[PDB]
């Protein structure tokens, strides 16, 4: 059962009014303008005990992702594919009021929500994973740990759920047995996605919000996009609404943000 | 195999056109114990809801200082769908329900109850897609049916892309097989977006497009949930947007 | 762990003597005398996508209970038999006080006094339901959502129960996999079932209990009879005791009115 | 047509006698001790046969979690649990419905004797293991429950004495066996206040005619009366011993 | 996620140096030597139905500890082993501050240190246990049941575990099937193992601490102990620390501790 | 084949003399977010601990009327092992958490804060054994980083027996094949001993061998401890002891 969350902060009517006033002048608390996004490092092959790792730290927040790829018979549904479990954690670490111990309502929200933007776009060929069809294919677990939260984790997890993957080594395949350190190639992967938030606030919109500007937003709304500007998945998120031209802008803000986005994803993985 | 969505002349596999939504029917008070309750139907999706009005709260410290505590469930029984779903509850049944309740605290004036919890139970009794959209306008009319005071009602369609034909108002078949799916729900009157979800792919025109067209569907199904409201029992047989 | 209910409505000390002083009078509030059993409906194929369904109403109770059969190995232990799951839910839809979450005491209970009086019975035949012996067999899930509690849930889960299983479709069976079009028969059911529920309030016996009279009775016992009236389950029910002469009439009166309610329940299933 | 004969063994053999040599009326052998368990309010050791009991009791206290209590009651917490060493094959620890579905039974059983008013906003634990199942768990289980309730000082209305009930081979018999329990047409436990003539728990599994019922029912008495009488007496002198005996 | 007991004891200043001063003249409240352990009772073959069984008094201390054989694959990665799972029931019954439901941060803990001390102690061989080399072995369920809580529950249950190994009754292997009633041997045993606990109580050091002296202790630490004297497993317990020459005393202490009462375990086990 | 651990002049498989510690790494306030927070590395073993400073308990009575409660957890990452550990926590990490926890609440003096909660979040990024040590002394950082007052810091050594030679700071490999495994921590300043485990086989005076070279050890690494807390940021290639 889902509840209105009693512990997350009720960011005082005062507090509100000063950001709002920035965003009247098109400004920002940090300095950047209403469509910038927060500085981005990331860090790949972070975790060594990992296939493939990445540090992802977007302003304040930071995730860690991380790939394990292991040998199953496919679902008995999908007898032509490998399997893709995303798994985001929302470690308590992240922020100063968490519960910890395996995922709850937005872990799971986030892990679907990056599953559904990978698996749907296509941007992991599933089919490209099978070894023997029908008998045996590469099950690829994505664990994503938030560690840090500066809000906007989703478009945080996005990139280090790329990243990881694209860092992701495939090893020898024994015929019955794994490899570990023959490495055979890298993972069937078609192209970078990513995801970005626009918050509804007041009557301003807003790319990749931060955490005050998560606390003080209406709703907010996440577009996934492919390379090449097809949109690949869409999430309304908060307790708030939107109207429909809100709606428009929101995706005409995303789209020509994803541009930079993506370039700048691409210079981290190299090309 | 993939069967094909539209075909040769321009209907679906249920027979529809394009824009044309499925069979529609609602009925509100349908539970004695319930503070308000609503059976909604489009198509084979068939979702009950019973809402438990404004009380206080069991647990003290987990209510809220100013605000009811909106406390929703979706969920599907298992005898809703083809293969027996299990009743434990799913991933995609937990994201669900944020979902829904995130929808409901942007029209429910929560406010106006303080300390309190409000409870919306939904269940799903046949899935045939946009299950979590005849929940949530299941709910939305429960809560109406409860006297509980909202900006307005909430009203929703599945609008999709199929055979490269952008449709209103989506099969299991369709749902299944198409390019995109894209449940989007409002509060019609405010022209207030309170749900929107995309999984598939689209161009940015196609996106407006369907986006255009939810809205006219939405409209309709709108102008129902007003009759059930009065009349307590609503029936229509599918209609052109 | 088992505990007293918390929870629950402790119902008024004056508001008892208003029932009992009508009692004494031989009538209820409703308007029933002490034998009566409250008005019945039943829907058969209610919920469409079930293999078989029934939604009854007996007074202000609704139970919606729905069948779904699947293609299983018989238990190690039972080779030659078909399985029969049942589960009873009590969702919170039901009534104010109730809990969310998969089924807790009560339900349990109520599961297994219905499956008790199904399987010893031989109400269904599980011996008929094996396709291959020792390697399939059909597995008959009976799920019972319990949706508007008006008090004797029970007997309404008998009901619905029996209901559902009488308008149970089998299908064709292809040598490998199901075909859930070509419909072959239906389940082997030997005869209908009904549980009757008798309640001791005061010195006082009473059918069918509503729910404020379960709220002030001490406790109930409930009797499942075949067509026949052979005493198929008893199931003493609440926080106080029945003496001996007590449990003798119950059985009476649940037994000449087990015939009314067996011909009304067969009216519903056309025989 | 040929030579063909049936799978289940026969429950009522040569004499009266059944399977363990008992008559159709005749008690197994009970054995009743209390205040075993040091740290324990109230405890008891119960047998019948081979179904071996133990519970402790946690005398009145408040509780731990505010809003649960009851405002004029005490909340009776009962846990029947069978050790994974109490069958045949082991039992699983964890608890299954079977298990949760008598906690209750049985909690409802004590609720009915136990004078919780006396107690608000205060909680008695009742905690039940069954140390070797051989049928009839859930009466061992409540009358070990009863007597180390009584233990503790705990007053009730009367001590609570159960025995299953059941139908053999068409034969009424007392106290089943664990071979009588699955076999058998019906299995009948049932448990009083017998000096209050009180029925706490009542349950039957299987079949039986109106008639059969009412006799089965006639012999219960006859059986619960005499244990009764051993629970009075464990009471006394802490420590009781019955060789098997008819009715 | 691990937290500070709640319902822990907290035992006045005023009754500890009551103990301690008891303690300076190298006496206990119960009579006992600083160095002397609790009256020892062991029943073996209690449980009827286990295969091997022992009930202990230590003190006011009960454990049951009963085995159950079951024939099962080996571990793919153990394919040459029979297998041994230990499971620890810190019985409600036990304490009046004792929550139920399977195993607590407390009962695992005393499972998997019994668990060790046997395992890599070699005490019983597991490889000693294989039927048809690596398609099936014996499987060793050890459960072990605290019933009254008298403190110092780990070497009780070392030792209800030890004595109903001693106990366990190996099967004949219908090649298949299971034999429960020819009886071939006993469970493959090297030696019996003794884990020793000493408490830091102030300055001084004490053997078996007992209930009050369990919660005024600083800490504890337990030492396994084979036949000849070789440590076989250690383990601090308690919220407090302990000094470096505390605990070399400790195992002094523990060490000259354990012939005594191995001697006295071999006692009720006959040689 | 058992793989053999000490070669044909002593040294371990990797390269390591019997009394050398692996390469240490320590950072304070990585993360913004917590009070205070610490990235400890051993070798290949490294763990991140988060800490959550004195605050109240949401849970009313699970307080503690003089002392702050301790919440410790012990977590492994699902990457931080050869092959993808649960990430649901396995009994493993229940007794871990709990040793933990003890240990260090014999450093921290929690008696200065009544009714409050102080949140110790632990997680293994790479498994390497000894994680648990890692895992405490990052804590131990942690806590320090948020300006908690304890009696002493806490530094860990797994020492153990390899060939029959008794060797200081274990491999994964060392873990697996050797005769012994004993993880000890201490304040050790004020010498006292913090965490300690056994597992696997000893003589008396084996024992108190491991345990001299153990000490040994730990002093070497307090220094670095101590290092960390000054200039926030310490590395250390390895060398004897
Ligand atoms: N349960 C159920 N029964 C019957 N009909 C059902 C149904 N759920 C939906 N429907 C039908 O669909 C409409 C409309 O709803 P929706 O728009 O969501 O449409 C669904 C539906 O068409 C189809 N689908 C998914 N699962 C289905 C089942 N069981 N039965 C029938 N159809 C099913 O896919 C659409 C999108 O689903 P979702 O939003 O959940 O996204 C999924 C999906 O893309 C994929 N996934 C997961 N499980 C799948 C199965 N069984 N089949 C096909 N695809 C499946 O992963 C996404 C999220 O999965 P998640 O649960 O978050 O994580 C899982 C998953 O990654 C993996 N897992 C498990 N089983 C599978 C299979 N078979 N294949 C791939 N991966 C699998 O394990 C992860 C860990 O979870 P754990 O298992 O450990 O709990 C409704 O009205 C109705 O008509
Ligand atoms: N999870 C994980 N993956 C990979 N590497 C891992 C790791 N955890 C640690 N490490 C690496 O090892 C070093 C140092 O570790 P440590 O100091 O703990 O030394 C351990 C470790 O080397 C090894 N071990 C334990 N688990 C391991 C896994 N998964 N992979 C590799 N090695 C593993 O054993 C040493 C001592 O272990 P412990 O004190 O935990 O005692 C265990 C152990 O001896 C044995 N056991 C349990 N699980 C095992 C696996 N997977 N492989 C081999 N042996 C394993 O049983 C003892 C008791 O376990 P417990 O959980 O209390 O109870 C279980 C057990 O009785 C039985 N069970 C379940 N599965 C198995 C297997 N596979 N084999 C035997 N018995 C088994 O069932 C009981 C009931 O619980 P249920 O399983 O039903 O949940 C780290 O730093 C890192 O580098
Ligand atoms: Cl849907
Ligand atoms: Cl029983
Ligand atoms: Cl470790």
């Amino acid at each position: 059962m889902s509840s209105t969350p009693s512990n997350q902060n009720i960011i005082p009517i005062i507090k509100k009014e000063s950001i709002v006033s920035l965003f009247e002048k098109g400004i920002r608390q940090d300095g950047r303008k209403l469509t910038d996004y927060r500085p981005l490092s990331i860090t790949l092959d972070y975790a060594k005990k990992a296939d493939g790792s990445a540090l992802v730290k977007l302003g304040t927040t930071m995730v860690l992702a991380g790939t394990k790829l292991e040998i199953d018979k496919p679902y008995e549904d999908t007898p032509n594919q490998g399997n893709l479990i995303v798994n985001v954690e929302l470690l308590p670490l992240a922020y100063e009021t968490f519960e910890p111990g395996p995922p709850d309502e937005n872990a799971i929200e986030l892990a679907r929500v990056v599953d559904r933007s990978l698996r749907d776009s296509k941007a992991l060929d599933l089919t490209k994973l099978v070894i023997e069809p029908g008998k045996s294919v590469w099950t690829v677990w994505l664990d994503v740990y938030v560690l840090d939260y500066g809000g906007n984790v989703l478009d945080a997890c996005t990139l280090a759920s790329v990243a990881a993957l694209y860092n992701t080594k495939v090893y020898k395949v024994e015929q019955i047995s794994v490899n570990k350190n023959e490495v055979v190639g890298k993972l069937p992967l078609n192209y970078p996605v990513v995801t970005i938030s626009v918050a509804k606030v007041d009557k301003y919109l807003v790319v990749d919000p931060d955490l005050d500007e998560e606390s003080i937003m209406d709703a907010k709304i996440s577009f996934s996009y492919t390379p090449d500007l097809k949109i690949v998945g869409i999430q309304k998120s908060g307790k708030g609404s939107m109207s429909l031209q809100d709606i428009d802008q929101a995706e005409n803000t995303a789209r020509s943000t994803a541009v930079k986005l993506l370039e700048e994803l691409k210079k981290h993985l190299g090309i | 195999e993939r069967p094909k969505l539209i075909l040769d002349d321009g209907k679906r596999t249920d027979g529809r056109k394009p824009d044309e939504l499925r069979s529609i029917k609602i009925e509100l008070g349908v539970l004695k114990n319930a503070d308000g309750s609503a059976i909604f139907e489009m198509g084979n999706t068939k979702a009950i809801a019973a809402v438990y009005g404004p009380k206080e709260m069991h647990p003290r410290h987990l209510s809220l200082p100013d605000r009811a505590v909106l406390r929703v469930r979706y969920h599907m029984t298992p005898f809703s769908t083809d293969e027996r779903k299990n009743p434990a509850p799913s991933r995609r049944e937990i994201e669900l329900s944020k979902v829904i309740r995130e929808a409901l605290e942007s029209a429910v004036l929560v406010e106006l109850f303080p300390r309190t919890a409000i409870d919306v139970f939904t269940e799903i009794l046949q899935a045939d897609a946009g299950s979590r959209l005849v929940s949530l306008m299941a709910a939305s009319l429960a809560l109406a049916d409860a006297g509980i005071p909202m900006r307005d009602l909430i009203a929703g369609v599945a609008v999709g892309k199929a055979d490269g034909v952008i449709i209103l108002d989506l099969n299991e078949t369709e749902d299944m097989w198409g390019e995109a799916d894209m449940p989007i729900a409002m509060m019609p009157s405010l022209n207030q977006v309170t749900l929107f979800q995309l999984n598939g792919s689209m161009t940015p025109d196609e996106f407006r497009q369907a986006f255009d067209l939810a809205v006219k569907g939405i409209n309709i199904i709108y102008n129902l949930e007003r009759e059930a409201l009065k009349s307590k029992y609503v029936e229509f047989k599918e209609e052109g947007v």
